């Protein structure tokens, strides 16, 4: 029985077919990945260990993330079929759904009260 | 798999410093420099009962007797159960006994 | 409340109860491969025995480098803030 | 500071570790960590009660006090 | 932080892709932006959709609680993938099989509760009998009216 | 401390803990035995359960088939 | 990034821990720990790497099928019941600089010794940076490894936050 | 339930403290004589929980089972309740067997010690309660219902019978773990171990869907 | 009201004629004295409101809003004086003058008898507020925040001016006491539909109603701390106060015109509560939390029941103290790390123990722990909306779950976990900051002992 | 202290102690200790306080409101008359709220006092509560937050119109 | 259980319906059937404040037990004899309900057996 990965249960590394096909090209790629991490680690450490530094080591990666999650969204938005349907279905759809649920419920309740068939015997707080 | 000679040396140097640092966390004899039988077990329990039971129950009883129970329906008790053959203190009434049972 | 000598005593105690090690040729500086003739599977078992002895885990990245008893003592003393 | 008991005293003979060494001997294998487990089968750890013995802890004295307690009850109801 | 070091629009040309990768501290071979629909991702990298729980806990992370290193590109949904929220870790049982057994167990139990409701257990007795016309007054019945008598006989 | 740790050996015990443990284990068994001597009905059954199939048709008011 | 040997040894350790979780009893675990070591030993000298990788590949699939769904975890290991338990008591050393003078006055000797450690850190920083500059290739560091002190009287570069880090049981 | 359940946690705290924050029963064992007082409290609490006659748990659990047996009720719910009563004896045996009996499975530096008077006295008071509290409470509270005391023998003794069988079945399962045979996990074993997968699925799917909507749709 | 208007005006010469180094001491001391005298407005009668003159009146609705307004000025001064330390003297006095002028406009707004007088002061508040945001905010985005704030308000407010002038022509008066007696029912016609919208939309934008709320997260993220406090605490409540008064003359048309806005609010509160779970900016999270809380107030005002009007009043007062406290808490972190990113500084309970306690108490009031007046207000709205329609309990109950999750997510993220290693400038909490937090939470919790004073006229 | 007619209480019937045990009653001794240790000192402090109050006797009064013409007698738009009628209606509304509160308090006191027999023994109180809630609902329910005498009168006239219509056709 | 198999698996037309019994007249096959006697008056159970479910044909024993309990305080081990009397009265009450079930069961069986006569 083979592992079936899902969105919320990743494929274990030990069962990854590609984790064993480590060619000279892949080993080269891994070395380059470690080179970037080491370069960033050194830049951070030279500030982190600096005895005369008091404050916050600003992280451009964190700044880019919070900026991407807000300021950069509208400039890269295009009204097309996809964004219009999601906009209409998710923004307008729930408002119409709830309007009919409440309008229908209230129309029924009003009709019962107007006929004396809704029991409000002790109802004097509203 | 084993430490390289350069890794061995760095770990050795850091190890010396770390142990000196931990030794420096020990407090000296004068630190901190602070600015300027059965019967004694009855006392603490006696004073504790006085300040945590007697005084609070004096306050509550005064509060309940002279403020809460002077207002309608603030303390409402379920009326006492009355069984056959009982005597009422208020009136002196005597509740009759139940009928004679069949034998069982 | 561990001490440097207490750690060494117990690390050597465990190794003296391992059948693949001559308890007389065992010193704190013996290299599990060059001096005692063990292999890398034996090394894994020795590390696992140390984790059971002291009740904590040594990650594989660190574990694979401990090749003599003294390095095990140094590793354990470091993680447990033992300075005497 | 701490005196470790002498290591030579830890032997697998007389313990279920000896049984395992015999099962592995049949196949040609050996258990090299056996002596490192011996302490768990020796000394004050050698004999432990069974599950029924655990439930029956204190039954001997509870039963003794029961007989005296009911023996006294019969004596009183006799008078 | 200068504007050249901030997220930009979707990269159209290979030079832009190489420039975007540099800004995000990635290999140009590892850099892949989100699909250029009108959703507003721009050139922000699309990283693996993995929880931070999946990262190596023995590595000396700059941020150990997050398991993040300083300067590495953060996942778009990092705040959803912190160790307090969504875990994507591999599971000993396949996700699809896990859903079948949980749903199947629940469905079976619900069915059997309907069955046990349609065929209740009970004892072989008649109804409990109460005096005074089934306690008509005690149960609050109107004193001024009269219940039809409820009579109980001996047996 | 008053109880020193041991290496690979059974722990040091005090008399107080052994005696107190035994006394309360014995109290549990005395109590069960004493309670079961007086209140076995609470375990075995307070009242007899009748056999309905052995009640006569007279006492149940069952008329004969020709009535 | 892990070699073949590293992968095989990590699988052996992981499989023994899950095996011990299944067995529980020490005598039973010893029996099956030896049987498991025999299986790894049966192919120890395999030379055709293609064959060995297939053996490792299959062994990982066998491990996944037979793993304990709730293996034993050392209490302080990641995922253990005491993991990160004492982090709320770990306070960084720089917090002491903000103590009120009357708080420092309670530990005159501790704070005199602390002042010497800060002097050592200050006097050593520029040499630490210089050593890293002249030992790092032009492109930059390619690994995270750091060097030792070379000259006598020097300290290993970037030592402060390793040496002065909080104790594992800080209270 | 408040008496013996509180005692059970304190007994487990006593063991956990003695084994340096170890909480896995697979790393316990051999504590029956090393921790005699915690052992005694753990046995009394386990018996009270499973409804041993005349301990504190017997004065509620056995009436509840008798009332359920003779009530006009869902038949499936009644069976589930009775089976869970048998399981109560199984998991109670699981704690006693793996924690107290057999040979020690904990680390070599022995620091077992339960001689602090605060530990002993606090457990002692709850032990006395776990023996007598139920009897004392049942004999003082006024009656508010009509208890159902007439029933067939097999409805009267059902609680004791299924509990005993649970103990017998549990012992066989536990002693089988000592055989030199290596078993592979069934689906039932994994379902029980992983809590029916309810946390695994719900605690991943529901947060994911809700948190994805929060950013993708509502916010963006 | 002259006993409050005139001393408020005198704060301006006081600030300008003070010694250079005593502007904060003097303005803070005397604004606290003015706040003390505001308690004299509690002389309320069961039947009649307190009608001072032809211009000004105070009833049980405007009284708690006045006392909150006069309480906030000293708190704002304390909150502002640290980030303004390097500002030159004349520009400090100008900043304080804008705060005083805002208080002057606000107390006159909440007590104006005539709706057109209310409109003018209602609109005058834009000027000092806009100036405070765009002149003393820190970031480039403050200029855009000022514009969004300005034109969202005027887009709805200018139609309100036309409607009010039309009403005075038709009825003959905009005096609120007169309107209580001369009010006539509103009949169904397209003319009255747009009269209804012109009368309500200006207030909906200020609440803000869901869909017209985009200006608010901009304005907070850019405003200085004092701007955020008065914006959250008082200026939002201009809209709620506006509807509570103007709905008198819109019946029975509100029976059906409310439906689109109840739907936007009922759904909006869930949408904006969910949004809080994924916010990365701490100030933006608190801003979105206000939108969700004010959605209840809009629903309460629109369904027009005695219980909903009492809940709306208590909610407006309670949210004023809670939300302003949360901005002050977030600002205190900002003064150390100079960033609003929530995930930047973590585990702060380890470093600032007492401040973490203020964080806990502000969170518990935000999620409406009983018996805080936050819970009292929300519960009264829940009770009244259930009578409006039973199904609303599903939406109201779900929003309670989400509110707890984001209230405690904010607490857990910033206070708990491990501290950030490289942030080494977290200096101990100043006495000023601790006093600022206590002057929010202590009156908030003390009101639980006597809730009637913040329940409004329907009590 | 309070009017017993407004807040009625049935006569109290306490049974006399009728022990059938030889053991002492722990409550009786505790009762005696409470009266000695708690009741007597508390009573002395109160008696001293009552002495000081007796020296400084002064009075307050229950405000009396003369009746004024109600909304039905007010000409349309005559604010001067509508204002006094409206203020009177608002005062009466507050009073009627408290009348309902008194009846509910009677009902709740009866339920607790009568114990397990409350269902049969509180019929009179439940009836009075039912009738007063009906009258209060007729007057004041559904008026809305912006209620007034004018709206209350409109509600009544609608009810009178319906009752006339039903009566006529019947 | 036994009766449940007969109704749910066997013939349900000759088993009592627990929710509709009795279905035959109380005097059917029972000439001159006496009435159940009630020893406790309505007013006595009202003052004893018995729970309504406890106001049955055994209430006089419950009242006697309740009085003893109050009068024997603090001796909570007294009134065992009174408790047994109430328990026993309840047992007979239950047996009477068991006879009602069996009477109905035999009448239903007789009816079917008779309705075979009228078509055989
Ligand atoms: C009703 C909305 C209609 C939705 C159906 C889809 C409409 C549509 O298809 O629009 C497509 C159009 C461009 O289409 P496309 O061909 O893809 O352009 C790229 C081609 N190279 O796209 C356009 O340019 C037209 C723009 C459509 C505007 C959509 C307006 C509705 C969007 C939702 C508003 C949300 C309201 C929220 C309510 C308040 C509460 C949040
Ligand atoms: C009525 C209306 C219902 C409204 C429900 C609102 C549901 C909100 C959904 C959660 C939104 C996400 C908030 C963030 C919380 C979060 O992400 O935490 C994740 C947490 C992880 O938990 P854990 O598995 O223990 O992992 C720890 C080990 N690392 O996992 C969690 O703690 C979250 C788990 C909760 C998931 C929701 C479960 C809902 C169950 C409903 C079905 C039952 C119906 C009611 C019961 C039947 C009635 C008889
Ligand atoms: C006292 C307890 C009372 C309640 C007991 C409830 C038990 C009810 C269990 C219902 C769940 C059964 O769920 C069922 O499990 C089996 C076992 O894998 C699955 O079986 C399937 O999956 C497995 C594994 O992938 C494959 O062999 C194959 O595809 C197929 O057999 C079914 O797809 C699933 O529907
Ligand atoms: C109304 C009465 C209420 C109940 C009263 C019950 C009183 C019972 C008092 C029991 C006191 C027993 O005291 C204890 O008994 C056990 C019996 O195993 C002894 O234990 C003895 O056997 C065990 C092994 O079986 C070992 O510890 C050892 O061999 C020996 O000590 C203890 O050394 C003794 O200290
Ligand atoms: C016929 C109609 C004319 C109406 C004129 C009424 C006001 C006349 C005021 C005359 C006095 C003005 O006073 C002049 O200005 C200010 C305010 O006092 C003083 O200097 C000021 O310094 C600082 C503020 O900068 C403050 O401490 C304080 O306001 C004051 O000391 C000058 O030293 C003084 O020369
Ligand atoms: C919450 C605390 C607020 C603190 C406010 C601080 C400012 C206090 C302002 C005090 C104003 C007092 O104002 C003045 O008081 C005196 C009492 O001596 C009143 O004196 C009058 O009161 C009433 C009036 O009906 C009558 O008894 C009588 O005519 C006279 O005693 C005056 O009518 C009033 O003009
Ligand atoms: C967020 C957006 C909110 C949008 C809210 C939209 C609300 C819509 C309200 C619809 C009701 C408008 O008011 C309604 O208009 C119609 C005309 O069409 C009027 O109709 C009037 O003229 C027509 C002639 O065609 C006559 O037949 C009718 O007798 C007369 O009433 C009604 O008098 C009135 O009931
Ligand atoms: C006889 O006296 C009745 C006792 C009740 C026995 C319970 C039988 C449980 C059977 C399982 C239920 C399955 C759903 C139809």
């Amino acid at each position: 029985p083979k592992y079936e990965a899902s969105r919320l249960s990743s494929l274990p590394t030990t069962l990854d077919p590609a984790e064993y096909d480590i060619s000279s090209e892949t080993r080269k790629a891994q070395a380059e990945r470690l080179a970037i991490r080491s370069r960033l680690k050194r830049e951070y450490q030279l500030q982190y260990y600096d005895p005369s530094r008091r404050g916050v080591i600003e992280d451009p990666a964190l700044v880019r993330w919070t900026y991407a999650r807000s300021a950069n969204i509208y400039p890269n938005f295009r009204p097309n079929t996809k964004t219009s349907l999601l906009g209409a279905l998710f923004g307008i759809g729930p408002l119409v759904f709830w309007y009919y649920v409440f309008k229908t419920d209230r129309d029924r309740k009003e009709k019962l009260i107007q006929e004396g068939k809704l029991d409000r015997t002790f109802n004097i707080s509203y | 798999s084993g430490y390289t000679p350069e890794e061995k040396l760095r770990l050795q140097q850091l190890r010396e410093l770390r142990r000196r640092w931990l030794k420096d966390q020990e407090l000296s004899p004068r630190e901190p420099v602070l600015p300027p039988n059965v019967i004694y077990k009855t006392y603490r329990h006696s004073i504790f009962a006085f300040t945590h039971v007697l005084i609070p129950v004096w306050i509550i009883h005064y509060y309940l007797k002279y403020h809460v129970t002077t207002k309608p329906y603030t303390i409402v008790e379920k009326k006492p159960r009355i069984f056959p053959g009982d005597t009422i203190l208020e009136t002196g009434e005597v509740i009759p006994p139940m009928k004679e049972f069949p034998d069982q | 409340p561990l001490t440097l000598e207490g750690i060494k005593d117990r690390v050597l105690y465990v190794l003296k109860l391992y059948d693949k090690i001559d308890p007389e040729k065992l010193s704190v500086n013996s290299h599990f491969m060059k001096d005692l003739g063990l292999d890398s599977l034996d090394q894994v078992e020795i590390i696992m025995a140390m984790e059971d002895e002291f009740g904590f885990e040594i990650p594989d990245i660190d574990a694979e480098k401990l090749m003599c008893p003294q390095e095990i003592v140094d590793y354990i003393a470091d993680k447990k803030d033992v300075y005497e | 500071k701490m005196e470790l008991p002498d290591y030579k005293q830890w032997k697998i003979e007389g313990t279920p570790l000896e049984t395992v060494q015999e099962k592995l001997a049949a196949r040609g294998l050996r258990d090299p960590w056996g002596r490192n487990e011996a302490w768990r089968y020796m000394g004050g750890f050698a004999n432990n009660v069974s599950f029924v013995g655990a439930l029956l802890k204190g039954f001997k004295w509870g039963f003794a006090a029961f007989v005296v307690a009911i023996g006294a009850e019969y004596y009183l109801e006799s008078q | 932080i200068t504007k050249d070091m901030l997220p930009g629009p979707y990269p159209k040309t290979p030079e832009e892709r190489a420039a975007a990768a540099k800004k995000y501290n990635m290999r140009v071979e590892d850099y892949e932006p989100y699909p250029d629909d009108g959703t507003g991702y721009g050139d922000y990298p699309k990283l693996p959709d993995r929880s931070q729980q999946e990262r190596d806990p023995w590595y000396d992370w700059d941020h150990p609680d997050l398991r993040l290193n300083w300067g590495e590109p953060m996942h778009w949904d990092l705040d959803m993938y912190i160790r307090n929220r969504v875990d994507t870790s591999p599971t000993p049982v396949n996700w699809n099989l896990m859903c079948k057994h949980l749903f199947g167990f629940v469905a079976f139990m619900l069915f059997m509760f309907w069955v046990g409701e349609t065929y209740p257990a009970y004892q072989p007795v008649g109804p409990k009998q109460y005096p005074y016309n089934n306690l008509y007054l005690e149960r609050g019945g109107d004193p001024n009216k009269e219940p039809e008598p409820v009579v109980h006989y001996e047996i | 401390a008053h109880i020193e740790p041991r290496y690979r050996q059974f722990p040091q015990l005090t008399r107080s803990q052994v005696i107190q443990a035994e006394f309360f284990s014995a109290t549990m068994w005395f109590w069960i035995l004493w309670r079961f001597w007086h209140d076995s009905d609470a375990v075995l059954g307070h009242f007899p359960y009748p056999d309905p199939s052995q009640w006569t048709d007279e006492e149940l008011g069952i008329p004969p088939d020709d009535e | 990034y892990l070699t073949h040997q590293q992968k095989v040894l990590r699988l052996y350790k992981r499989a023994l821990r899950h095996l011990e979780s299944w067995c529980i009893h020490r005598d039973k675990y010893r029996y099956f720990a030896c049987l498991l070591r025999a299986r790894f030993d049966e192919h120890k000298n395999e030379k055709d790497m293609v064959k060995a990788t297939q053996l490792l590949r299959e062994a990982e699939e066998e491990f996944w099928h037979g793993q304990h769904p709730q293996p034993y975890i050392f209490p302080e290991s990641p995922g253990g019941t005491s993991y990160e338990r004492y982090e709320c008591y770990k306070v960084p050393e720089w917090c002491l600089d903000d103590w009120h003078p009357s708080e420092k006055a309670m530990y005159p000797d501790y704070f005199a010794k602390r002042e010497q450690w800060k002097k050592l850190r200050r006097e050593s920083w520029e040499r630490e940076v210089k050593q890293l500059q002249e030992e790092t290739p032009v492109g930059g560091p390619r690994t995270e490894a750091l060097p030792p002190a070379r000259k006598q009287g020097d300290l290993p570069p970037l030592w402060w936050h390793i040496v002065t880090r909080p104790r594992e049981r800080p209270m | 339930h408040a008496f013996f359940k509180a005692m059970l946690f304190m007994c487990s705290g006593s063991i956990i403290h003695s084994l340096n924050d170890e909480q896995d029963i697979r790393k316990m064992g051999g504590l029956f004589k090393a921790m005699p007082f915690t052992t005694t409290a753990l046995i009394v609490g386990s018996l009270a929980l499973t409804g041993m006659p005349f301990l504190t748990g017997f004065y509620s659990k056995d009436l509840i089972i008798e009332a359920a047996n003779t009530s006009y009720t869902n038949a499936w719910a009644l069976l589930m309740t009775l089976i869970a009563t048998s399981f109560t004896a199984i998991y109670s045996t699981r704690i006693i067997f793996f924690a107290l009996l057999g040979q020690p499975r904990f680390p070599t530096l022995v620091n077992i010690n339960e001689n602090n008077p605060l530990l002993i006295n606090s457990i002692k008071r709850l032990l006395i309660g776990s023996l007598f509290a139920g009897y004392i409470i049942s004999n003082n509270i006024p009656p508010t219902t009509i208890p159902q005391m007439t029933m067939p023998y097999y409805l009267k003794t059902t609680a004791l019978i299924v509990t005993i069988l649970g103990f017998i079945l549990a012992l066989e399962i536990s002693n089988m773990t000592k055989n030199l045979k290596y078993h592979y996990p069934s689906n039932a074993f994994k379902f029980s171990t992983l809590l029916g997968y309810f946390p695994t699925i719900m605690h991943r799917l529901a947060p994911y869907m809700n948190l994805s909507m929060s950013q993708k749709s509502a916010s963006s | 009201m002259l006993k409050y208007i005139i001393p408020t005006i005198m704060l301006m010469p006081l600030t300008w004629l003070s010694k250079n180094n005593m502007i904060w001491v003097n303005s803070t001391a005397h604004s606290l004295l003015i706040s003390f005298t505001s308690l004299l407005l509690m002389n309320q009668f069961g039947d009649n409101s307190l009608n001072f003159s032809l211009l000004f009146f105070s009833d049980s609705l405007s009284t708690p809003l006045l006392i909150l307004t006069m309480w906030l000025l000293p708190l704002m001064l304390m909150a502002s004086q640290h980030h303004l330390s390097k500002e030159n003297l004349t520009r400090k006095k100008l900043f304080i003058t804008m705060l005083i002028s805002l208080q002057l406009f606000l107390i006159m707004t909440f007590t104006a008898m005539e709706l057109i007088l209310f409109y003018i002061l209602f609109e005058a508040t834009l000027v000092p507020t806009l100036i405070i945001i765009t002149r003393w905010g820190n970031q480039t985005e403050r200029l855009n925040a000022g514009l969004y704030f300005l034109f969202y308000t005027l887009a709805g407010s200018l139609p309100l001016l036309v409607a009010l002038i039309y009403i005075q022509n038709t009825v003959g008066s905009l005096n609120f006491l007169m309107l209580q007696y001369w009010v006539q029912p509103v009949h169904n016609s397209w003319s009255n539909v747009f009269m209804w919208l012109a009368c309500m939309m200006a207030f909906m934008v200020k609440m803000p109603l869901y869909g017209l709320h985009l200006w608010l997260p901009k304005a907070h993220v850019e405003a200085p701390i004092a701007g955020s406090m008065v914006l959250a605490a008082v200026l939002l409540k201009l809209g709620g106060y506006g509807m509570l008064r103007i709905t008198l003359i819109l019946n029975p048309m509100t029976d059906f015109m409310a439906y689109p806005f109840i739907m936007l609010s009922l759904w909006g509160m869930i949408m904006t509560s969910s949004i809080c779970l994924r916010q990365t900016d701490l100030k933006s999270l608190i801003a979105y939390s206000s939108v969700s809380h004010m959605a209840l107030v809009i629903v309460a005002i629109l369904i027009q029941t005695p219980w909903s009007y009492m809940g709306a009043t208590a909610l407006m007062i309670a949210h004023g103290l809670t939300s302003s406290m949360l901005f002050c808490l977030a600002n205190s972190n900002y003064e150390r790390i100079h960033s609003r990113t929530m995930i930047l500084a973590r585990g702060l309970q380890t470093l600032l123990p007492l401040m973490a306690t203020w964080w806990l108490l502000a969170s518990l009031t935000n999620l409406a722990l009983p018996p805080t007046i936050n819970l009292i207000g929300e519960l009264f709205v829940v009770m009244s909306t259930f009578s409006w329609s039973n199904i609303t309990i599903i939406l109201m109950g779900v929003n309670m779950v989400i509110t707890a999750l984001y209230s405690l997510y904010m607490l857990i993220m910033t206070q708990r976990g491990k501290y950030t290693y490289h942030i080494n400038n977290i200096s101990p909490s100043f006495t000023r900051e601790n006093a600022l937090m206590s002057l929010h939470i202590l009156p908030l919790l003390l009101l639980t002992l006597n809730p009637k004073i913040i329940l409004g006229p329907l009590y | 202290s309070w009017d017993k007619d407004v807040y009625p209480e049935p006569p109290r019937r306490t049974p006399a102690p009728s022990p059938q045990t030889s053991l002492p009653n722990p409550i009786t001794y505790l009762t005696k200790a409470f009266d000695l240790l708690v009741d007597r000192p508390v009573t002395l402090v109160r008696e001293f306080i009552e002495r000081q109050h007796a020296k400084n006797k002064y009075y307050y009064y229950h405000r009396e409101f003369r009746r004024v013409p109600d909304i039905t007698e007010c000409q349309e738009k005559d604010v001067l008359c509508m204002f006094e009628a409206e203020m009177q209606w608002r005062r009466d509304y507050k009073v009627d709220q408290e009348i309902v509160n008194i009846i509910q308090e009677r009902l709740k006191a009866c339920q607790q006092r009568e114990g397990e027999s409350h269902r049969q023994n509180c019929a009179k109180e439940l009836e009075q509560f039912t009738q007063v809630v009906k009258a209060y609902q007729d007057r004041y329910h559904d008026l809305g937050a912006h209620y007034s005498a004018r709206k209350c009168l409109a509600k009544q006239k609608q009810r009178m119109l319906a009752e006339r219509k039903a009566a006529k056709e019947a | 259980g036994a009766h449940l198999a007969r109704r749910y698996l066997g013939d349900a037309s000759v088993e009592p319906d627990p929710l509709r019994m009795p279905t035959f007249p109380p005097d059917y096959g029972f000439p001159e059937r006496k009435e159940r006697e009630m020893v406790a008056t309505q007013q006595e159970m009202n003052d004893a404040q018995l729970v309504l479910q406890q106001r049955d044909y055994c209430a006089h024993y419950l009242i006697r037990f309740l009085k003893c309990k109050r009068d024997s305080f603090p001796n909570f081990l007294a009134c065992k004899h009174e408790r047994h009397d109430w328990d026993y009265c309840e047992h007979l009450d239950y047996v009477k309900r068991m006879k009602e079930f069996e009477r109905e069961r035999r009448l239903l069986q007789r009816k079917k057996r008779r309705e075979q006569r009228e078509a055989d």
